[PDB]
């Protein structure tokens, strides 16, 4: 039966010998049950990328991430326990610059989005970086992060998670792995040419995904993760998180 | 135009803000929505379905037969079987399950327990067994005629194969946060001997499994300290 | 299942010569390749595993890189026993399979 | 101190069967993988199967399918693989690896046996 | 929302419907 | 007793009240909004309504378990079969009816868990399995460590996902009814599972004697099968 509930239910007051449970009273819970919503659950802020290249003389110097959310183990465990998930990504770029007293310049930057399909020559002076069909953010250091919203792209109507298959119809393509699924490639490069200074730009790259729609609840995973292309289980030797022994030891039953 | 002035904190990246942003592709039309099987629209949906409570781990427990409590039938009268600790972040039999897993991603709980027994055993195995509840501060019975003088139930075999054992809400505060004692126990003696017939095997089993109830509830969301 | 092309599958090449060695896979096998000693008394040793880290014993002037379709084996300086049959492996994916095979000569007259 | 032993020659007539050995020390025998590669006359690497260690379960090749059984022994620590129907298209020297949880790598060799079958 | 895209606007939090009768008792 | 009759065959039942169907729902036809393809899929009757009895396991104390990916056992089998390589698309329910019978003198207990987008692992190594490791046919396979599900995960959670106990005691037949679950409303046949059969023991056998057998037989009736991309 699908219904509205905005709080969790309340308590029926209880009441010789039967042919339920115990003895309780009424009571009215006037908990709040939306903070536990899919949508508060699986929204937050997270940095799914973590870059610093080095920049000090150069008289590579950019970097491109296919976006996947196996890097940040936190989350991965996070959205492994769906099976499908359809979601609109919220990206934020941040940017800071170190020093390896002169000061910090104000340096442009570009954020560059890639679709699943277009060909990158890649280079950092290439044209691929002026294409107008690209959709490209700047931005400068000293400012609000850079804010972008990416739709929700697939063939199908939901991400797969988990994929029972293979790739492709060679009979060949690394089980586990979606073809269907591929969203594209992060670009991102200085505007500004090069500049002898050795100070070191970090670039952090933010995730919150919206309109989170999921399927299937799964399973949680106790055992670590030995690789990102695949479900393979080790475990630790000692409990907990082992093979034999996922739950800690204790002395005896009746303790 | 219209004179504005900036609040403090303009500007600032907040993790936790909601608002609309600039859209990356504009005039994008997404895959239409088709009907898959199975929406979770909460996560409390996940927590009411009944998991397994691995009852058999002290030591050399490995695997498969931890979900099950060995019961032959040279047990004496008047035994203790076991006592499942109510901790949800400690380790008990409690540490991984569906409650329980969903609730290590969170601090404030409160809401009502559930247990179902069920007795794997052969058809013609008789015998009794006494599930005795203990409320939190209980300080455990050694032996069952103290633990009679609580909540419990007489559960026979042959008759009935399942028990529903209702664990209520009992706290001073509205909720309980979890850490970085004595929430209470479930305790279970041998009411009788097993009785047996000559050609089924003397051993047996018990599955005890638990759900939340409807009125159960989570809130102010935390990392999971299951990773390592 | 997925092939392993290693060529050129002979060269000839003298002392101090930089040799490169590149093998093309159908599809891609991520970061895990391997890459194999075959000594001609027919003993096999290891020498890459997982592209840039190397076999600790094993001397510096073996390297590899990858050009992200391709992997290749760079040696800095030929060696007498640096003649060998090499064999770019991938254990990504079952099952594993092996390369051509590359064999050095040295130029003579 | 790890080490693995794979000798002798094995000369046996065409339509016979064939048991090798692979006895591993110096580590753990149980947690690690087990592995079989041949080396061929012909100038050439074909990959024989893997072997879970634990119990049973196995990987073999399409063209070996069914003519290779793997099997191991966790008392004695060795690792044996059976073959029947032995025609004279194998000849060739059986080598088995280890591999592990990281990188499952071949780093470890054997000395490999000589295996020549005529009528 | 000012923009003139409906998936870029702000999360919506408001939909609380629930049916744990398809989990708890997946039965006809 | 009551018999459960759908195609050009049949078996015997044991009354079982309120079976499973899967995250409650009933699988239907494809309806036209949600529709994609153009042209007009075939339905057949009775042809792929019939009851497919798989080989029955023997099942012993030692027994880890036994999984079966859809449509992967019936990938040849009857006319069913046929079609999976004779059309490009697909999309179909699956009525489970697993039996195993045993007298009253045994004990143990099974669990019969259908798990949607099973993703398999290998124990203590990074390689993915290969295709016959994942796709074995009518033959099935057996759980190497069933605690952890073989994917990592915990067995303990898997009552998440549509499942039915077979105790010896009360009822030693078990009926799961699986409606399309996938992303796209067609797939194809030989590449991607939609569902896997996941049979495990949690409570192993067990009687006087050291050796006892007790065979369990899965039973699959593909309804509301539909194709598309006629060649051959």
């Amino acid at each position: 039966i699908e219904s509205i509930i905005k709080t969790a239910t309340d308590t029926v007051k209880s009441e010789l010998g039967v042919v339920e449970a115990i003895q309780t009273r009424t009571v009215i819970n006037q908990h709040g049950v939306s903070e536990t919503l899919v949508e508060n659950f699986l929204s937050r802020a997270a940095l799914v990328s973590k870059r610093s290249f080095e920049y000090k003389d150069h008289t590579k110097n950019f970097f491109k991430w296919t976006i996947n959310t196996r890097s940040f183990v936190q989350l991965r465990r996070k959205l492994e326990l769906f099976t499908y998930l359809r979601f609109d990504a919220e990206i934020t770029i941040l940017t800071t610059v170190a020093v390896n007293y002169v000061g910090l310049p104000d340096l442009t930057l570009q954020a560059m989005f890639v679709p699943t399909g277009a060909l990158t020559p890649e280079k950092q002076d290439s044209f691929h970086w002026q294409s107008g069909s690209n959709a490209s953010v700047f931005f400068k250091i000293s400012d609000p992060p850079a804010r972008i919203t990416i739709p929700f792209m697939c063939i199908n109507s939901a991400y797969s998670v988990f994929y029972d298959g293979f790739a492709g119809f060679e009979k060949n393509g690394l089980y586990g792995i979606n073809p269907a699924d591929t969203i594209g490639n992060l670009c991102v490069r200085i505007v500004n040419e090069h500049q002898p200074v050795g100070f070191t730009v970090t670039v952090r790259v933010y995730m919150k995904p919206k309109h989170i729609k999921a399927w299937a609840p799964r399973p949680p995973r106790t055992l670590p993760y030995m690789s990102i292309a695949n479900a393979n289980y080790k475990g630790k030797e000692r409990a907990p998180n082992a093979l034999s022994a996922i739950i800690g030891n204790r002395d005896s039953v009746k303790t | 135009g219209v004179p504005t002035y900036l609040l403090p904190g303009s500007g600032q990246f907040l993790t936790t803000d909601d608002h609309s942003s600039a859209p990356a592709l504009p005039c994008f039309n997404p895959t239409p929505e088709m009907h898959i099987p199975g929406q979770v629209r909460n996560m409390l949906e996940v927590v009411q379905v009944e998991s397994m409570m691995e009852i058999n781990n002290t030591e050399s427990a490995v695997g498969m037969e931890r979900l099950k409590v060995d019961i032959s039938a040279l047990t004496d009268v008047d035994q203790l079987l076991f006592n499942i600790p109510l901790d949800i972040q400690l380790d008990g039999p409690l540490r991984n399950t569906l409650v329980g897993n969903i609730s290590r991603y969170y601090t404030h709980w409160s809401g009502s327990l559930e247990m179902t027994f069920m007795f794997c055993g052969s058809f013609m195995a008789a015998g009794k067994l006494i599930l005795c509840y203990t409320p939190p501060g209980g300080s455990c019975p050694t032996t069952r005629e103290t633990a009679m003088l609580g909540t419990h139930i007489v559960w026979d075999f042959g008759l009935q194969s399942s028990v529903t054992l209702i664990i209520p809400w009992i706290s001073g505060s509205h909720y309980r946060m979890f850490n970085n004692a004595n929430v209470g126990y479930v305790t279970c003696f041998m009411q009788t001997n097993l009785i047996v017939p000559s050609e089924s095997s003397d051993t047996c089993s018990l599955i005890g499994f638990i759900a939340a109830k409807d009125d159960f509830s989570l809130r102010l969301m935390r990392d999971s300290p299951d990773i390592g | 299942d997925i092939q392993m092309t290693q060529s050129p599958s002979s060269l000839s090449a003298s002392l101090g010569e930089r040799v490169s060695l590149t093998c093309r896979a159908s599809q891609d096998i991520g970061s895990s390749l391997n890459w194999l000693q075959q000594e001609p008394d027919g003993t096999i040793k290891r020498l890459i595993y997982a592209t840039s880290s190397l076999d600790s014993g094993v001397p510096k002037r073996f390297s590899g890189s990858r050009s992200g379709s391709d992997y290749s084996l760079t040696i800095s300086s030929l060696e007498s026993e640096d003649f060998v049959d090499y064999y770019c492996l991938q254990y990504a994916s079952f099952p594993l399979t092996f390369g051509a095979g590359t064999k050095l000569e040295l130029k003579r007259a | 101190q790890v080490q693995l032993q794979q000798p002798g020659a094995e000369l046996v007539m065409p339509g016979a069967s064939v048991k090798m050995s692979c006895k591993a020390s110096g580590y753990t025998f149980t947690d690690y993988w087990m592995h079989w590669v041949k080396q061929r006359p012909g100038q050439g690497l074909e990959w024989i199967g893997a072997i879970d260690t634990s119990d049973s379960y196995t990987t073999y090749n399409r063209k070996f399918k069914g003519k290779a059984t793997l099997t191991v022994d966790e008392s004695s620590s060795t690792a044996y693989m059976q073959l029947i129907s032995l025609t004279s298209e194998d000849s060739a020297v059986y080598y088995c690896a280890r591999g592990g949880g990281g990188n499952s790598p071949f780093a470890y060799w054997g000395q490999g046996t000589l295996v020549t079958v005529s009528a | 929302n000012f923009y003139k895209d409906s998936y870029a606007a702000s999360a919506s939090k408001q939909d609380f419907s629930q049916d744990p009768s398809k989990f708890t008792e997946p039965v006809v | 007793v009551l018999q459960l009759k759908l195609g050009n065959s049949a078996i015997v039942t044991q009354e079982a009240a309120n079976y499973c169907c899967a995250y409650g729902e009933w699988p239907n036809y494809l309806p036209d909004h949600e529709a994609v393809a153009i042209d007009k899929p075939t339905q057949p009757e009775t042809a792929t309504d019939r009851f497919y009895t798989l080989k029955s396991v023997k099942w012993e104390t030692g027994s880890t378990g036994w999984w079966w990916k859809l449509p992967d056992a019936l990938n040849n089998i009857g006319m069913f079969g046929q079609n999976v390589q004779h059309h490009y698309l697909y999309r179909s329910g699956f009525l489970i009816h697993v039996q195993c019978n045993a007298t009253k003198f045994h004990q143990g207990a099974l669990l019969v868990v259908a798990i949607p987008e099973h993703q398999r692992g290998a124990h203590n190594t990074n390689t993915s399995p290969g295709f016959d490791d994942i796709m074995k046919g009518e033959e099935g396979g057996t759980f190497n460590h069933p605690y952890v599900l073989d994917d990592g995960t915990s067995l303990a959670c898997a009552t998440i996902f549509p499942h039915q106990w077979i105790n010896l005691r009360t009822n030693n037949s078990a009926t799961i009814v699986l409606p399309w679950m996938n992303a796209a409303p067609m797939d194809f046949p030989l590449r991607h599972n939609q569902w896997t059969l996941a049979i495990i023991p949690v409570v192993p056998l067990g009687t006087r004697t050291t050796s006892s057998m007790v065979p369990i037989t899965v039973s699959i009736a593909p309804m509301c099968c539909e194709f598309n991309g006629l060649r051959h």
